[PDB]
């Protein structure tokens, strides 16, 4: 098809008096054209070109005389006119034009570079000295000051180069990198006593207050490189003081890499550490929200033995930012920002009298009505155990499980009071324990458990007989096992016998008819198990056929395991 | 869709041996209490590398 | 959050009690629990009431 | 090259959470910088995935996207 492609490319693919006489056609062209347009100066450029090429150059300067008056601002033009005369080898005109330009055009750059190259490659350079002096009087800005001094260490000049610095410090000094450039200027060419003198002339300049420490490193590192470093850590150590926390971060990166060799013990775990410490607290003045950087600054601060009263200004404030969320899902992190502290008050500081506060201000935050950290109320409690005060800590156990039930607070009380041998204690708060948690057979289990332990078999059998008459259970399954196993323990069979029976009047389910038969098969009244198999397989005739068969290979397992060939006939005709 | 899964793995009602039967739960907590103060208290219990670097320097 | 609360209690549970004599009484919670989560993971996305 | 697999990988996480709602996304999204010309490993386990877990509305929205996306490469 021929679409846009096949049809714009076949619109594409269509697509010596004669010498003097040519050349009046040529002013012509250019004396009309310049007519019309008059701000043409391409052409105007043009014809002043023109015309310089036939030695006919006496026309062409005044060319460029008359496309000065239209324009004179013209920097494209004085840089073809001067180019022209150059060219020509016209120099003092070249260099009239240039002086004219500069005059007119001070600070167009262009023409002091331009004119200053000519005298120079003419060697002039007395002159081109000379044209960089009256430049600098125009105060031009940085490139041109640069570009005076680079020309004079073409030369070699080095002590007039320093002469140039020194007026460029003058006018433009309040950028610190011209300072910079002229101690490394000093440095390099070897006049280090310069090189120190203008770093401390810079400090001195920019003052005291308004610290331009960009400068004060690069004083450091430069006595660094000398080797001066003791010098340098006074650097160093001196700014710390002065920009202690915005600017600091240059002074310590360069400061940590100063003692990298020298500080090898004692310097640099002092300057990392230092570091470490005001990074930190960046991150607390960026989010009081970040526990992970608290967690990592109270590590810093331990590990330090950091003076008492500082770590605990640190909890104090890690601590006071409570989450605005108030569910327990952020807390997570953050309750442990309080345990820590208590830790460190009971371990490190050793004031008890204060871990109560601690503790006290963390129970008095928590939202309690709302979810409660048990691990707390732990603590708490045991705290006060090893302030052997039973009474405190049975206060802190009973009003946690008064606000807020929670098994792992039962699970932690019961086993202390299991611990102190208040047996009587632990049953009253079983029960305060199962009236919480009803449904909860594995608390049925350690309650009938904990009687089983102290010998009371009539309790432990009363505890179970109340459980699986309870209207709901998790699992019915782990009590009632939990129960045989105990009449079991009892080796009064005729009662875990009627255990069975009960349970099998619950629910037909075959694998309790399994069960009832390895119970009698490990009593070893292994007729008792094929009167269950039997009671099990003839009535359960409704039963479903892989029901029945779970069933029946059970009793295959009983007789080939006996090996009565005569009841395995039975079986197979089951 | 209901994503099914995940809340299938949490596995509840294991087996039948229940009447799915209840009562109101303040008459159930004094179920429990006045089945389990029949409780017996028969009788109280009681069951009793290297430095070098800087060792030379030191 | 409320799903692996529930999951780990009875797991838990179930590696404590199993291993024991008078065990198959116990409906294997833990593998049960695979089997149901097995079984429901084939499931679509219903159509439209309006159309 | 990566992105796709990626996208294979992260709807293979959301299918077996069950989240097949998110798991069209991933793939739709994924189709967009694939052809059914020499990515066939791609619509084909998309395709699998959408006769187990989709249904007529869907599959036709998947056949939507593979004759677009194809259309956007197949410019003879
Ligand atoms: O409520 P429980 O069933 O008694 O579960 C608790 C409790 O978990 P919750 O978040 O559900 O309350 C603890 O959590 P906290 O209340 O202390 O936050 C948890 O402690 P961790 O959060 O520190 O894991 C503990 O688990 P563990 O004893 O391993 O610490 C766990 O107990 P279980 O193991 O009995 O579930």
């Amino acid at each position: 098809q021929i679409t846009a492609e096949q049809l714009l490319r076949e619109a594409k693919e269509r697509e010596p008096d004669e010498l003097k006489e040519y050349q009046r056609k040529k002013r012509k062209e250019f004396e009309d054209g310049i007519r019309k347009n008059r701000m043409q100066l391409a052409n105007w450029i043009k014809y002043g070109k023109w015309e310089e090429s036939i030695g006919e150059i006496q026309r062409a300067r005044s060319v460029f005389e008359r496309a000065l008056d239209v324009d004179h601002r013209s920097i494209s033009i004085w840089l073809q006119y001067a180019e022209m005369e150059m060219r020509c080898k016209q120099i003092n005109h070249a260099r009239n034009v240039f002086d004219r330009a500069i005059t007119i055009m001070p600070r167009a750059m262009q023409f002091w570079l331009k004119y200053s190259y000519m005298e120079e490659v003419i060697e002039n350079i007395p002159g081109a000295r000379q044209i960089f002096e009256r430049w600098i009087e125009w105060e031009p800005p940085e490139q041109a000051w640069q570009t005076y001094i680079n020309f004079e260490l073409r030369y070699k000049e080095i002590d007039r180069a320093r002469s140039v610095y020194q007026r460029f410090l003058h006018v433009h000094g309040i950028n610190v990198q011209n300072w910079i450039k002229y101690a490394k200027f000093e440095e390099r060419n070897g006049y280090i006593g310069n090189a120190r003198a203008a770093y401390e002339k810079a400090m001195e300049y920019f003052g005291e207050e308004d610290i331009n420490e960009t400068v004060l490193v690069a004083f450091a590192l430069f006595e660094e490189r000398q080797k001066e470093h003791e010098r340098a850590r006074g650097i160093f150590k001196y700014g710390l003081d002065n920009l202690p926390s915005n600017r600091t971060e240059e002074i310590f990166k360069h400061y940590t890499q100063h003692e990298k060799k020298f500080g090898e013990r004692v310097g640099i775990e002092d300057v990392i550490i230092s570091k470490r410490k005001t990074q930190y607290e960046k991150m607390v003045e960026e989010n009081g929200y970040n526990y992970d950087a608290w967690f990592d600054y109270l590590r810093l601060l331990e590990n330090e033995e950091t003076d008492r009263e500082e770590v605990e200004d640190v909890y104090e404030r890690a601590i006071a930012n409570i989450p605005p969320h108030s569910e327990k899902r952020y807390w997570r992190r953050y309750i442990y920002l309080w345990i820590n502290y208590a830790l460190y008050e009971e371990l490190v500081a050793k004031d008890f009298d204060r871990a109560r506060q601690v503790y006290k201000a963390c129970i008095d935050i928590i939202p309690h009505k709302t979810f409660t950290f048990a691990k707390v109320w732990i603590m708490f409690a045991h705290f006060e155990i090893r302030q052997l005060d039973l009474n405190a800590a049975r206060k802190i156990m009973g009003v946690a499980i008064g606000k807020c039930p929670k098994d792992k607070l039962f699970r932690a009380y019961i086993d202390l009071e299991l611990q102190l041998r208040e047996f009587d204690r632990c049953r009253k708060l079983y029960e305060k324990f199962l009236e919480s948690s009803p449904e909860s057979s594995q608390t049925w289990i350690k309650f009938a458990e904990l009687e089983t332990l102290l010998g009371d078999t009539d309790r432990s059998r009363a505890v179970f007989t109340i459980a699986v008459q309870q209207p709901a259970l998790d699992m019915p399954e782990l009590l009632w096992k939990a129960y045989i196993d105990f009449e079991i323990a009892c080796e009064e069979h005729e009662k875990a016998r009627d255990l069975y029976e009960t349970l099998l009047q619950r629910t037909n389910h075959i694998k309790v008819w399994i069960s009832m038969a390895e119970f009698e098969q490990t009593i070893g009244n292994f007729e008792g198990a094929r009167k269950a198999f039997e009671r099990a397989n003839q009535s359960l005739e409704n039963a479903e056929k892989e029901e029945r068969l779970m069933l029946l290979e059970a009793w295959k397992e009983c007789e080939t395991k006996s090996g009565d060939q005569e009841a395995l006939k039975r079986v197979e005709t089951m | 869709t209901p994503a099914g899964s995940v809340a299938a793995t949490p596995f509840r009602d294991q087996m039948r041996i229940n009447e799915e039967i209840a009562g109101s739960a303040l008459e159930q907590k004094a179920s429990l209490k006045r089945a389990l103060a029949s409780l017996p208290t028969p009788k109280n219990d009681f069951e009793v590398w290297i430095e070098d670097a800087s060792e030379r320097a030191e | 959050e409320q799903i692996v609360k529930i999951g780990h209690a009875s797991d838990s549970v179930r590696q404590y009690i199993d291993g024991t004599a008078t065990s198959g009484l116990l409906t294997d919670y833990t593998e049960s629990a695979r089997a149901n989560a097995v079984a429901a993971r084939t499931m679509r996305t219903p159509m439209l009431k309006d159309t | 090259d990566k992105s796709r697999a990626m996208s294979l990988r992260y709807a293979q996480l959301e299918t077996t959470v069950g989240e097949i709602d998110r798991a069209r996304a991933i793939y739709a999204h994924a189709a967009e910088i694939s052809d059914p010309k020499v990515h066939v490993k791609f619509w084909d386990t998309w395709k699998n995935f959408e006769v187990a877990h989709g249904n007529e509305a869907t599959v036709r929205d998947m056949l939507r996207v593979r004759r677009s996306v194809e259309a956007s490469y197949n410019v003879n």
